């Protein structure tokens, strides 16, 4: 799911004509770029990894737990593209997310 | 008085704690702005309130009648609350020389030294 | 195949990080490298 | 328009009452705030 989020974020910035997200910091402070997107269930594949694959003793990465969190997609977006210190509020609203 | 959230920066460790929440204390110090004195803000508030009552009486003279008195007094209240907000609630929101933390404390005449207790997340981990 | 390009570094260095965080008027400028970064001359400055 | 007129009146009174750079900055900023 994080790959879908990363590609969509990059393409949405391109659709806004912003090819380098750091260009936003020529107008605003780093604390003024927020991320308020979320999911209904998050990384369900990592949930499978920790709830079934670990039960069957199959190789699962030791930090699979963090990849399941619904705010981990926003964390990865910020850690790979945005690098802002602005608000982060991850909603969980099922189909109205 | 305040409630804020912040992300940190580019990186590769998801569970790593960061300093991004430090931005609640951001404050430009290149160069005592009157804004940080409640006496001046209260003075401005009285002035605006006087102007508001003048507007109210003019509009009452210009002014079914029940509905409209309701409306005019309501706009008067709308203007008084806006003035109150500007001069007492978010006077520092537009000032880059006042940090959000300082301004949240100053809304009630408190300084930074009046923050006596810090509740720490204190998770008993070496980095946190 | 380079629509997504990951950032290796933040726009500030680790020595300049807290200064950027504590200066609301701090902004990036084109840098030599040609990328957008924060410069110490533009942090907590009167300009 | 009426409130904008009152705002400019406040601005000119406060400019008359009004380091100088800092303060002009401040007054125009309060004007904008209003």
């Amino acid at each position: 799911i994080t790959l879908f989020v990363l590609v969509s974020v990059v393409e949405a910035f391109i659709a806004s004509g912003i090819t380098d997200p750091y260009e936003m910091y020529k107008y605003v402070h780093v604390s003024e770029v927020g991320n308020c997107s979320g999911s209904g269930m998050g990384g369900v594949s990592a949930l499978r990894g920790m709830f079934k694959d670990r039960f069957k003793d199959e190789p699962v990465q030791n930090d699979i737990l963090q990849e399941s969190f619904i705010n981990t997609m926003s964390a990865w977006v910020n850690m790979l593209l945005i690098s802002s210190s602005g608000p982060i509020k991850t909603p969980v609203g099922a189909c109205a997310t | 008085a305040m409630a804020a959230t912040a992300t940190d920066k580019i990186g590769r460790s998801v569970p790593a704690p960061g300093k991004g929440i430090l931005t609640t204390a951001r404050e430009h110090h290149s160069s005592a702005s009157p804004n940080l004195n409640m006496k001046y803000r209260k003075r401005q508030l009285v002035t605006r309130e006087a102007q508001i009552k003048d507007w109210v009486e003019n509009e009452l003279e210009a002014l079914f009648l029940l509905e409209r008195t309701r409306e005019i007094h309501n706009e008067a209240e709308s203007q008084l609350r806006a003035a109150q907000q500007q001069w007492g609630n978010d006077f520092y929101k537009r000032d880059p020389r006042i940090a959000p933390l300082r301004g949240a404390l100053a809304t009630y005449g408190l300084t930074i030294d009046d923050l006596g207790v810090a509740s720490f997340h204190g998770t008993s981990t070496k980095a946190n | 195949n380079k629509l997504f390009v990951s950032k290796e570094h933040a726009p500030y260095t680790d020595e300049l990080e807290e200064d950027v965080y504590l200066d609301p008027l701090a902004r990036v400028s084109k840098d030599k490298s040609g990328s957008l970064t924060f410069n110490s001359k533009n942090i907590q400055s009167k300009d």
